[PDB]
């Protein structure tokens, strides 16, 4: 009945397909080639990358979130890393870029299996027994550190630890205290919650990097509203209002007639009286400075000069219900609700000046117990400020995660090799077929300790092996890579610690994943 | 020549030629998605026109993603659609044996055979598959509290064995049954909220007995009122609460100042009143798809009170479903029987975003589900497996009759029909014999997606049945044949009955098709 | 260069080799340009 060439899919002639190993491979090979991208950025001794937009702005930069956001991808399982990736900055905050090493490693090491003559579901099995065991070996290494104002020590060595990898190393003891400092201000302990809304962070270019500084205050990029008021309060009484110095006006639609020279005269003085009556009413509750989030008129302006009273004008409202949260006021919608108890209260308010341009700033410190604390970046470049920015904010996400959880473990590699001891050793005892998958989950799990000797510029193998040696023979799981050639390679002595959260999520979102890439078989795109 | 019959470019074709290229393209279609089913199955990967990837184990879905033009091609389809809309479970089978029923008839076709014939044959052994279905299908009359509840535990783990979600199979089973034990009478699916979060392990899932819905957007103030309440009572509204115009038709006109002021402050009183009304009925919590104003929001804030604007209306609903109040257009009359009541409501950071939860309540008829993963295609897709699970669960708590997976059922009814061929004469029996011997494309397709030797397995299973092990089929794991209704591999006869209805139905429907015509555009 | 293609039609990709060569280049081209105009005789 002579099969021709019969049409069954829509545009089925430039559509591609492929099916089966080969198409497999192929994702392997995908994912190969970005985790080799990454790998020479993990560890204190690691490079960063070079990311032009495609405006043509340039950002220097080494977290794997970004970087992997700032690529333009084609293939689907480059995505799905840089997706993998996103998901691992969501939730912890650091370790963004030894998951896709984990993952390709993973994904790597299964090609042999594959060729072998394995059922990949067998490989995914046999990946999620030994996921479990490593995850249930984790936490009975792990020790408790205590999460306390009075101490401080442990966090602060904490976010040394995350910060020694990055640019702002060059003072990362001060940068870690600061990050310190702002969470244990910040956080609530009863629920063991934190709100980074109530954290600001900013920065402005020039001066030195070493000028960033913590403000238990407000800082914003405002100053007053007439040229010839004073420069600086040192007893501040902040009254907060929303409402503008403007007579009021109805929202419905409304008309006011005018029909003789008497109704004439009668609006010409309600308007003057409007503004002295607001301007005494604000003057009467004992107020000091006025803060409104609309504009002013002249006569308003003038009024408030004249009557020995500063004034902000057209601040947003973030920057208002900090204030309020911060001075200890409360947020007033009209002057008639003005109240003596709904003023705040501040030590200093300030307008600091720049240096040779024309920009002004308005600083407010000195502020009872406050729940706003804010960050003030200096530094050379615009990178310089963005790279301190993310540092920062992987300093506090740590500390927010030991508020959640409050045990640890060491790092260098040293949680690493014991987990693929206890894989190893575990292993040995399975003889279903599925001894070689979990050998391959060890074997892909000591990718991070290479990583790191190759990038220190030592011999990976011979210093693996050792340390290994190391652990078997003696009795501690804290022995590591030594990568900053202090002679020791014990890492509870050299203060290196990790959350155990971070490893667990580590771990458990790389195995799924990977488990997740195994199970294709097919995908058809169209052409191009 | 001439004046031509129909229009330029209209094309038609006709005979046994068009039927048997209209059955070689079922074979194409069934092929697309023949190696996902089973606990060895693999899944596909299809990207449209725009980029954006979709990754899927289900049939209906791929099917549906495929963009095919083939007439004879849309029926399979079309049925599988059916099924997908009427049991949920069940949409690869039913393409696997119409492309089977088609592909066994297709050499009589060649011989010039009548096909009413072949409809006839596939009629009457429809009807005799679904009359010993019903049959010897197991159930119980007064089975227990406890023996009702296993059963829908079994039904849905082996609903999730071929999933993504399959180790963690017997995790979400249970919580998926306890799903449909709060949902009434009606079994409505909009009581059943799905939320996906990104971030965070398979394992880290969860389900409330209560609501939980993400945070909308808030003006300033908000982080200035509490965020915790032990025994709080819930106003649900419907009603806009800021300074605004009180109607868009209004106009006004006045000729003193005196009145410009009394108008002026007349709006104020008017917001006031509103909320004062709200506050005196002891409400802690106000919920209103309607948006709320700063001033409203500062008011609350001083008081000690939560507020949210522009809630969904789905969730809106769902929490007056799971804390039993009424929502509210007027704010004129807020009696004690129109609020809510829950045992504790709070806010909550859920991996990069904050979540409102209502817990507590034990009067609920809806439960909430907040699923943990990796990227975007990975919580669809658990909530792809999770749909299946909830539709068996549905279905198995009305009628409650369990038969044998694996392929037990397809060979016993293979052996039945072939029992029966034999005893009637001429073309019918060749007819019903190539019927019983479609049945078995089941087991062969499971031992084959698996990686075993389908022949051996299969000969050993007819010894089995025609001997006697009427629930005998494959154990992927240990390689071999076993008894599947004591390994627990359990699913309703409902799925098994709507497949052979609707895969005979589009047989038959393929079948008695003569000629295709084409008309130009 | 791996056969797999990662990026999209028109995207780059330098390593450690070429990314040095052009920014030293680049930064030296910056530096040599304005030389020219340091101290009390420098030209315009
Ligand atoms: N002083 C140190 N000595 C040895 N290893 C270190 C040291 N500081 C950090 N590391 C290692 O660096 C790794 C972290 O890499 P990093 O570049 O910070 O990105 P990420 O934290 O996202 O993985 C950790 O595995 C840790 O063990
Ligand atoms: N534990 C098990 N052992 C053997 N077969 C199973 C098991 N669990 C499910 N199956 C089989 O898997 C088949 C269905 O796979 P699936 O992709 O769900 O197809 P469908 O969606 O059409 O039901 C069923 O025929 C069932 O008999
Ligand atoms: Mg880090
Ligand atoms: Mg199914």
């Amino acid at each position: 009945e002579y099969g021709r060439p019969f049409l069954i899919i829509k545009d089925q002639d430039r559509k591609s397909r492929l099916m089966g190993l080969e198409a497999l491979k192929s994702h392997i090979m995908a994912a190969k080639a970005v985790a080799n991208t990454m790998r020479t950025s993990l560890g204190p001794n690691g490079l960063d990358k070079m990311m032009v937009d495609k405006d043509g702005d340039v950002t220097v930069t080494n977290d794997g979130a970004t970087i992997l956001s700032m690529m333009d991808v084609d293939h689907q399982i480059a995505k799905l890393m840089v997706e993998l990736s996103k998901s691992q900055d969501d939730e912890i905050g650091d370790g963004t870029t030894g998951v896709v090493v984990l993952a390709g490693a993973l994904l790597e090491e299964a090609e042999q299996l594959l060729d072998r003559g394995i059922h990949p579901i067998r490989i995914a099995d046999g990946y999620e027994q030994a996921a479990r065991v490593a995850i249930e070996h984790l936490d009975k290494i792990s020790d408790s550190v205590l999460v306390d104002i009075k101490d401080t020590e442990p966090l602060i060595q904490t976010a040394k630890t995350t910060l020694g990898s990055k640019v702002v190393n060059s003072c990362h003891r001060q940068m870690a205290e600061i990050a310190v400092n702002a969470v244990l201000t910040v956080a609530d302990m009863e629920r063991r919650d934190v709100d980074f809304e109530l954290i600001k962070v900013e920065g402005k270019v020039g001066g030195r990097l070493e000028d960033t500084k913590l403000i238990k205050g407000v800082i914003v990029d405002k100053d007053f509203s007439h040229p010839q008021m004073p420069k600086k309060v040192e007893d501040a009484k902040i009254a907060i209002l929303t409402c503008p110095f403007e007579p009021p006006k109805p929202k419905t639609k409304h008309k006011l007639d005018v029909t003789s020279v008497e109704d004439y005269k009668a609006l010409q003085k309600y308007e003057k009286e409007k503004f002295e009556e607001m301007i005494q009413q604000i003057k009467e509750t004992g107020a000091n400075l006025a803060i409104c989030q609309w504009g002013f008129d002249d006569e308003a302006n003038h009024l408030l000069l004249q009557n020995n009273l500063p004034a902000v004008r057209w601040v947003g409202g973030p920057e208002i219900e900090l204030i309020a949260i911060a001075t200890g006021g409360r947020i007033v919608p009209r002057f008639s609700e003005l109240t003596a108890e709904k003023l705040g209260f501040a030590g200093l308010v300030q307008e600091i000046s720049f240096g040779t341009t024309k920009d002004k700033m308005l600083v407010i410190e000195q502020c009872k117990n406050s729940r706003a604390v804010t960050i003030f970046i200096r530094g050379g470049n615009k990178m310089i400020i963005e790279e301190a920015k993310r540092s920062l904010h992987d300093a506090l996400c740590v500390i927010r995660n030991l508020i959640r959880d409050n045990r640890v473990v060491y790092g260098g590699g040293a949680a690493e090799i014991s987990c693929a001891l206890a894989v190893s050793q575990e292993a040995d005892k399975c003889p279903t077929l599925e001894q070689y998958a979990m050998r391959a989950f060890a074997d892909a799990l000591e990718v991070i300790p290479m990583a790191l000797s190759e990038n220190s510029g030592m011999n990976p193998i011979q210093t693996m092996t050792e340390v290994r040696a190391r652990q078997v023979k003696e009795m501690n799981p804290a022995l590591g890579i030594d990568c900053l050639h202090k002679g020791t390679n014990d890492m509870k002595q050299q203060h290196v610690i990790e959350t155990l959260i971070g490893k667990k999520q580590q771990i458990s979102l790389a195995t799924q994943m990977v488990r997740m890439i195994l199970k294709i078989d097919d995908i058809r795109k169209p052409g191009e | 020549t001439p004046v031509i019959l129909l229009k330029e470019g209209t094309d038609s074709s006709q005979g046994i030629p068009q039927l048997v290229s209209n059955i070689s393209a079922c074979q194409v279609i069934a092929e697309a998605v023949r190696t996902t089913l089973g606990p060895r199955g693999m899944d596909k990967l299809i990207v449209d026109g725009r980029g954006k990837a979709t990754i899927s184990n289900d049939g209906a879905t791929i099917l549906k993603l495929l963009d095919v033009v083939h007439p004879a091609a849309k029926t399979l389809v079309d049925i599988a659609k059916s099924q997908d809309a009427e049991v949920g479970d069940g949409t690869t089978s039913v393409t696997l044996l119409a492309a089977e029923f088609l592909k066994q008839v297709k050499p009589y076709v060649e011989e010039g055979l009548h096909p009413q014939i072949i409809i006839r044959a596939f009629r009457t052994a429809t009807q005799l598959a679904v009359n010993k279905i019903k049959e010897i299908a197991v159930t119980v009359k007064k089975a227990d509290k406890v023996e009702q509840r296993k059963l829908l535990e079994k039904c849905a783990m082996t609903a999730l064995s071929s999933k993504l979600i399959s180790q963690q199979k017997a995790f979400f089973a249970k919580m998926v049954v306890d799903a449909v034990m709060m949902l009434d009478d009606l079994l409505q699916l909009k009581m059943i909220g799905i939320k996906k979060v990104q971030g965070g392990a398979l394992e880290d899932s969860q389900l409330v007995a209560g609501v939980a819905f993400k945070k909308t957007f808030s003006y300033a103030g908000f982080e200035m009122q509490p965020k915790k309440y032990h025994n709080p009572k819930i106003a649900l509204l419907n009603v806009e609460l800021e300074l605004k115009a009180e109607k868009d038709n209004a106009e006004i006109r006045v000729h003193t100042v005196e009145d410009y002021q009394a108008i002026v402050d007349a709006e104020w009183n008017i917001l006031y009143d509103k909320l004062e009304k709200i506050h005196h009925s002891g409400a802690k919590v106000v919920l209103s798809k309607l948006p709320i104003g700063d001033v409203a929001t500062q008011y609350f804030a001083d008081r000690d009170m939560f507020c949210a604007g522009r809630v969904p209306e789905e969730d809106l609903k769902r929490t007056m479903m799971a804390c039993g109040g009424s929502i509210q257009t007027s704010v004129n009359a807020l009696s004690a029987d129109v609020l809510g009541r829950c045992q504790v409501f709070e806010e909550t950071q859920i991996g990069g975003e904050r979540y409102n939860f209502f817990t507590g309540c034990p009067k609920a008829k809806t439960c909430t589900f907040i699923l943990r993963g990796g990227a975007e295609q990975f919580m669809e897709e658990t909530e792809r497996s999770l749909h299946d699970a909830i539709m068996i669960v549905r279905r198995a708590i009305k009628n409650d009759s369990v038969v044998a997976g694996g392929g037990a059922i397809e060979m016993e009814l293979s052996k039945y029909l072939r029992d029966y061929s034999r005893t009637i004469p001429g073309k019918q029996q060749l007819l019903i014999g190539a019927y019983a011997k479609a049945l078995e494309i089941i087991p062969r397709q499971l031992c084959d997606n698996a990686g075993f030797d389908a022949t051996n397995i299969l000969n050993k299973l007819r010894a089995r049945h025609a001997q006697g092990g009427t629930w005998y089929g494959v154990d992927i794991n240990n390689e071999d044949i076993a008894d599947n209704f004591e390994a627990f591999v359990w699913e309703p006869a409902m799925v098994r009955i709507n497949a052979l209805t609707a895969a005979s139905e589009a047989a038959c429907l393929i079948v008695s098709v003569d000629e295709t015509i084409k008309n130009p555009r | 260069l791996a056969p797999v293609n990662i990026f999209k039609a028109g995207a780059d990709e330098e390593r450690a080799e070429t990314a040095r060569l052009t920014s030293f280049i680049g930064a030296i081209a910056i530096g040599d340009l304005v030389k020219s105009t340091l101290g009390p005789k420098g030209m315009d």
